[PDB]
DNA sequence: GGTCGTCTGGCGTGCGCGCCGTTACACCAT
RNA sequence: GCGGCGCGC
DNA sequence: ATGGTGTAAACGCCAGACGACC
């Protein structure tokens, strides 16, 4: 039932032998006010983690000429990778009140698919895929009822404390750890919930699919 | 140059002054000094605050060090520092030479000895010590003597304050020693904020499972209490470490209340949390507000104000006591100020940044502190969940489902109320200022502001103090009314509530009585129509169940207090809004409510009926039934005697037998009146019977009654019963007949719309439209209202509703102009004036005849005014200020004759014997109010306040031309109102 | 020109245009038309049905469909996309609005090839009401089918059909008349309206 | 910068109190 | 203060 | 029963906006 589990986990269907030889991934989590990403490798090391806070979007109008010029600026800093992982949400068209959020999510996902998937005309093979949120939550046991709880305690165990336990789950660079700790201390006052989810989703992708 | 950190440190130092840990603040101060960049944020106010705190405990050396620090700095020593120096010099009893040198140095800077006593506020002990010190220096210095209190000399309020007139003030029935213990009971209830009330639900049988659940709850709550105490101790131990090293911390704030009331408050907050979660910021704000309120209440025991309040209230009760007497009778406020009054000190709230952190520190302590067994290892109760709320992404705290199941299994029979939402058990404090009011140990606002409105209080505080005495006396008079709960009606209501309730009489029904759709074994997906209707039926049933649950949720909270306050005497204080209308403070159980809430209440004090009480009781009963509203009083009285057998049958056996009272518009009040009438008739001497029920007098269409008075319209006043008449006049019937005759003449000549509308014009179609003219009703809303009534009507063809609705709105608006013309002229004039003054960039401001200043809050998002809302709101807000003033004049004149007066706005309530006196006073004060010129003084005030500037005279000219175009009045005489019979009848 | 074109384009580059392509799409098919500076058509084609708009919304399917359609289209200096009229307050028009926004985002992202380098816009939005008022097919929000105007122009005409290609457009025009197709007419009408208003004053 | 007529889109009875809720639904296995 | 309801003048 | 699964594309009016001129 591993194949059915991967069909439920990953909506795009990609062959297993290509997934076995992946070298790097980038996980992207976006919200109404923020977007963040992280970088990882086969021996899990974390070279980059960042967030883009201020933009002039949402408000009352939706115009493609603003979305394009903002997204094209955000993607400029993203380095190359073999695959890009996007988070998918359980929101649907049935929620009549939450429909502007669905508009924002669908427009941003469509533009990310259109820009980030280069060489599609020449080759025809995908490089951007969607991973489910609740399935990631169930692998870290963060699910009370049908609702997913925060994961800040888990990243507090990953960083600011070093218990190897003969099998650590994530690695950090020696020189860049101070900036990471300072950023995590800065973000404790106002809780941004996407910075943690990006890293958790990257670890989940490496564990469930690549190394299985 | 406002900065967040400066304000944070100022709040820190003020909190350290309120608490006892002065040396910690002295440490942070010395450490902030010694930094070139941390020195610049220091302010003179912080130095003066620390100096005053050191002076209050007589530490001479520390004041010298603070003065040395200020001298090293460039700040100029204010007079408050001099007052703090003299306080310490006095209390320490130092030599006269040093204090004389200090006064000489103060004189060198040009400061006045009277200025320190007058310009800066100080405590009584501080001023006494400074006076002792200066008396030791100069024994000839004496404070200026006080003055007799001023009296109002306005034309309308001259007779109230006259000493020569004869007066007969009312007195209470309870003895003095009875009244003294209720003060102690209310003090006990106010000291502990929460109040526990037993619920009126049917008691469930306790099984073994519920007892097991309750035992588990008790053990878990004990463990949670221990864990919360230990967590609070550890948190306080480290935050205080932060203060050392010069960091700011909420440690001064966390030692404000002792550990016990913080743990109990946190446990109550955890108990009040819903099943689905609630936003984190709301919890933070509620926790900060609650802890500030608890500090405000609990400081007064330590400071010693409770004893002084006890003594002054004990002396004040002699005026209201039946056995005790006073030398010269006077008003309650004048007696309260004649005796030495407690000084009240206003308090300033902490900044938002200091308030927001405290909610998080204590809302994040709770999640970590509490743990629960799995039911092994312990699993936490409270979780952080990121979710969608109100078309926005927010954070939510969510509880464990096992906690919810355990709380649903055990049925707690108790409810919780705040102290402010329950009626008082003692007579309230009199209204003497906008700052001091009804409640014993809680602050109250004179005007109700929804959010962030400070312009109302600023205008209330810059007026001369003499102007507000009429309003304050009216509020105090309304406060002192005594109430008690009727019991037979309560027993009947509870008997219907516990079983399945009757919903036509106003009693909600249990959720188990909701309708259930039929269940079919056939799958709905087989047929399109079946699955189409099944979803609609399920959604409709869920919606009606959700609607049904909330009504019972309201009724339970309403009915618990009635059972709680049985066999007790209680009082209800009042406040105001920005226009001038008066409302009670307790929301759940008071008058101004529904039928059931009004039926429960009655007067504690009783009066003999007299020669004409029974007739007024019968007329009130006939009015409450509502069958006869177009008839004189004689015919109502004749109708009352014809139905006496049904009255006795309903009084003796309410729910068994003939049920005549249920057919009335107000069945519960009808039954409450029928019981008293049946009691009174069977007595031997009806004129000697005691009565406790109010009698209601009201007048239809008050706003039109004021518009006709302003314009002196001869034809307008007849419809609104201002002129004397034998039969009351109804405006709605006149509008209906004018519309009908217009339709009759128009139908003959080339119409088809009028032909089908024959016979369908009545009072019901136009009643809502005529009622809503005082508020501005446009053509669009009028057509919507007429369309709704046309759709409810069944015989009318539904295809032609649109053109018929347009025709009816056009003809009613044409008919209104013929009867009312001056009303339209004044309305247009006020609209134009508001539009122009809004275009100039200002909000509308005027002054009531009694002296209350009124401002309008409407403003777009140092913000630009909104023209449309100001222009539409000015005319309905003027008339309501005039309606309130007749009421506050009528109450003050009814007090002097010895009457009990309570009023829901536009309606007057009193005993059966006093109706004639109340009517005469009402008509006399109406004639006196409208005899003065209102419109001309309004124009003069507008021309003085606005358009008084030497700049932009071009825009000033049009305003001067518009404002002085006051309409001319009519030929109607105002003295005829006193002989009217149905003015407020 | 705020009322006609939503993105602000300078007047100098707007008039000096060699050729333009107008794209009008719907819930079943997409069609485009190619016209150069002189009012002569160069390419007018229609697309068959697509797999989209059935059930679930997926981005990979949109990417494949648009990448298939864009390849056949020839190169032009400016691209004009219609700006339709829909209200977010209306609840029954949500899926059509979502599909329109996803398609517009895909086209804006894929067509502006040089925007990552130069920073200039080659895709413009034109409102339907301006064209409906200028060409007076139907006054107001209403829209006449416009077949009679096309029969007036083809089969002094404003638009010229070039030689050796007239037979192809005649063969396409005689067909599909029973079918309900509107994008072919609206694309050419929008192109002529753009050339009349934005160019030559 | 202020202003200066000129065409267009939003809006259409005042004030004051309470209670509840925040993808839903039908089925199937165990 | 987003939505569904109820009450007083 | 619960857990867990699967399914769900009808009219009028007035305060601004502003391009340009000043
Ligand atoms: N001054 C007022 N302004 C607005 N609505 C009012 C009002 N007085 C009463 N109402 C509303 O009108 C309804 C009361 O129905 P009615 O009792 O017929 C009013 P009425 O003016 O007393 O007519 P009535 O004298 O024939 O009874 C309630 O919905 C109440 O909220």
């Amino acid at each position: 039932p591993e194949n059915r589990f991967l069909r439920k986990l990953l909506k795009p269907d990609i062959e297993r032998e290509r997934l076995k030889a992946v070298n790097s991934i980038i996980s992207i989590v976006f919200g109404t006010r923020r977007i963040a990403w992280a970088h990882l490798d086969r021996k899990l090391t974390v070279l980059d983690w960042q967030q883009s806070d201020r933009w002039s979007l949402m408000r009352g109008i939706y115009s493609s000429s603003v979305y394009l010029e903002e997204i094209s600026s955000i993607i400029s800093k993203m380095p190359k990778a073999d695959f890009y992982v996007l988070e998918k949400t359980g929101l649907s068209i049935q929620n009549s009140s939450l429909f502007p959020i669905l508009l924002h999510f669908h427009i941003m996902e469509a533009m990310l698919y259109a820009l980030l998937n280069k060489t599609f005309a020449q080759d025809g093979q995908h490089q951007v895929l969607s991973m489910n949120r609740n399935a990631v939550g169930k692998h870290f046991e963060l699910m009370i009822g049908d609702s997913r709880t925060s994961g800040k305690e888990l990243v507090k165990q990953f960083l600011f404390d070093s218990i190897l336990k003969a099998d650590p789950r994530v690695f950090f660079p020696s020189d860049k750890i101070v900036h990471y700790r300072q950023m995590f201390l800065s973000t404790e006052l106002q809780r941004v919930e996407e910075l943690y989810d990006s890293l958790l989703q990257a670890i989940a992708f490496y564990e469930l699919a690549v190394f299985d | 140059q406002l900065s967040g950190q400066q304000q944070r440190l100022l709040a820190f130092f003020k909190c350290c002054l309120l608490t006892d840990q002065l040396p910690l603040a002295h440490h942070l101060l010395v450490v902030h000094h010694g930094q070139r960049q941390k020195r610049k944020l220091l302010t003179l106010d912080m130095y003066n605050a620390v100096m005053l705190g050191w002076a209050r405990q007589g530490a001479f050396k520390e004041l010298v060090y603070v003065l040395f620090m200020v001298k090293d700095a460039g700040l100029t020593p204010d007079l408050l520092s001099y007052a703090a120096a003299l306080q310490c010099m006095g209390r320490q009893d130092q030599d006269a030479g040093t204090i004389e040198r200090c006064l000489e140095q103060m004189s060198q800077e040009g400061l006045k000895l009277q200025a320190l006593f007058t310009a800066v506020l100080l405590s009584e002990e501080d001023r006494a010590t400074v006076l002792k010190a200066v008396h030791k220096v100069k024994p000839t210095f004496s404070l200026p003597p006080q003055l007799p209190p001023p009296v109002n000399t306005s034309k309308l309020l001259r007779d109230v304050y006259a000493k020569d007139g004869r007066v007969s003030y009312p007195k209470l029935h309870l003895p003095l020693k009875t009244l003294q213990c209720l003060f102690e009971k209310q003090l006990h209830m106010e000291l502990a904020s929460r109040v526990c009330v037993v619920s009126v639900e049917k008691p469930t049988l306790p099984s073994k499972e519920v007892k097991h659940a309750r035992k588990t709850l008790k053990t878990l709550r004990d463990q949670w209490e221990k864990a919360l105490c230990r967590a609070l101790r550890e948190t306080k131990n480290r935050l205080e470490r932060e203060v050392y090293e010069g960091r700011f911390s909420l440690y001064p704030f966390l030692c404000l209340l002792d550990e016990r009331e913080v743990v109990r408050m946190l446990l109550q907050v955890l108990q009040a949390l819903p099943a689905q979660g609630e936003s984190f910021t709301t919890l933070a704000r509620e926790l900060s507000a609650r802890t500030f309120s608890r500090h405000v209440v609990q400081r007064q025991r330590v400071s010693g104000q409770v004893q002084a309040l006890q003594n002054h209230y004990r002396k004040y009760l002699c005026l209201l006591a039946s056995d005790a007497e006073v030398p010269e009778p006077c008003l309650p406020r004048q007696y309260w100020e004649a005796l030495g009054a407690p000084e009240a000190l206003r308090e300033q709230p902490w900044p938002l940044p200091v308030q927001m952190e405290l909610g998080k520190l204590l809302a994040e302590m709770l999640v970590q502190a509490t743990q629960m067994p799995c039911s092994s290892r312990l699993v936490p109760v409270l979780y952080h969940v990121y979710s969608f709320r109100n078309v926005q992404q927010i954070g939510i705290l969510k509880p464990h489902p096992a906690y919810v199941q355990l709380l649903e299994k055990a049925a707690e029979p108790t409810l919780t109320f705040e102290a402010v939402d329950v009626p008082m058990l003692c007579p309230p404090l009199p209204w003497t200022s906008p700052h001091s009011g009804a409640f014993l140990l809680s602050p109250t606002k004179l005007m109700r502001t929804v959010e962030g409105a400070t312009q109302h209080q600023e205008l209330l505080e810059t007026c001369p103090p003499t102007a507000l005495h009429g309003a304050l006396d009216a509020l105090t008079q309304l406060g002192n009314c005594a109430w008690r709960v009727n019991g037979r009606v309560l027993d009947l209501v509870l008997q219907l509530f516990q079983a399945k309730g009757c919903p036509q009489l106003g009693v909600p029904a249990p959720p188990s009585e909701a309708p259930q759709p039929p269940e079919a074994h056939l799958p709905h997906s087989a047929a399109p129509a079946r699955k189409a209707e099944l979803r609609r039926e399920l959604a409709h049933c869920q919606k009606v169940a959700r609607e049904m649950h909330s009504l019972r949720a309201e009724a339970l909270y309403r009915l618990s207090l009635a059972q709680h306050l049985r066999d007790r005497v209680f009082w209800l204080p009042h406040n105001m809004d920005f226009r001038g209308r008066t409302y009670p403070c307790p929301p759940h159980f008071n008058h101004l409510g529904s039928d059931v809430a009004r039926a429960l209440l009655e007067f504690a004090q009783g009066r003999p009926l007299g020669p004409h009480g029974l007739d007024w009781l019968k007329i009130h009963l006939v009015n409450l039934t509502g069958l006869k509203k177009r008839e004189p009083l004689r015919k109502r009285l004749a109708f009352a005697e014809e139905v006496m057998d049904d009255i006795l049958d309903s009084a003796d056996q309410p729910l068994t037998g003939r049920k005549w009272w249920m057919g009335a518009e107000e069945p519960w009040q009808t039954l409450a009146c029928c019981m008293e009438v049946a009691n009174a008739v069977r007595a031997s001497d009806p004129a000697a019977y005691v009565s406790h029920l109010p009698v209601h007098q009201d007048g239809s269409c008050n706003g039109l009654q004021h518009y006709a008075a302003l314009g002196r319209d001869s034809v307008g006043a007849a419809s609104v019963n201002l002129e004397p008449s034998d039969v009351p006049q109804d405006v709605y019937s006149g509008v209906a007949a004018q519309v009908e005759v217009f339709r009759r003449q128009d139908a003959q000549r080339g119409m088809r719309v009028a032909q089908v509308l024959e016979g369908f014009i009545t009072r019901k179609v136009v009643k809502q439209t005529v009622m809503t003219v005082v508020y501005g009703v446009t053509r669009y809303g009028g057509r919507l209202q007429i369309e709704k009534r046309l759709r409810e009507l069944s015989d009318f063809p539904q295809e032609f509703v649109w053109e018929a609705s347009h025709y009816l709105v056009r003809q009613v608006f044409k008919s209104l102009q013929e009867m009312f013309s001056g009303t339209r002229a004044i309305q247009h004039w006020l609209t134009e004036s508001a539009r122009l003054i809004s275009h100039m960039g200002s909000v509308v401001e005027w002054v009531t005849p009694l002296g209350v200043p009124v401002i309008q809050p409407y403003r777009l998002d140092s913000r630009k005014p909104n023209t449309r809302k100001q222009k539409n709101g000015f005319p309905p807000n003027f008339i309501h200020s005039l309606d309130s003033s007749h009421m506050m004049l009528t109450a003050l004149h009814c007090y002097r004759k010895g009457l009990t007066f309570v009023s829901v706005h536009d309606c007057y309530w009193t005993h059966a014997a006093d109706v004639s006196v109340m009517n005469q006073v009402c008509r006399e004060q109406f004639v006196r109010l409208h005899s003065e010129p209102i419109l001309q003084d309004l124009s003069r005030f507008l021309v003085k306040r606005f358009c008084s500037e030497p700049q932009k005279i071009l825009e000033a000219s049009q305003l001067k031309e518009t404002l002085q175009a006051v309409p001319k009045p009519g030929a109607f005489d105002l003295e005829q109102v006193k002989r009217s019979t149905y003015f407020f009848s």
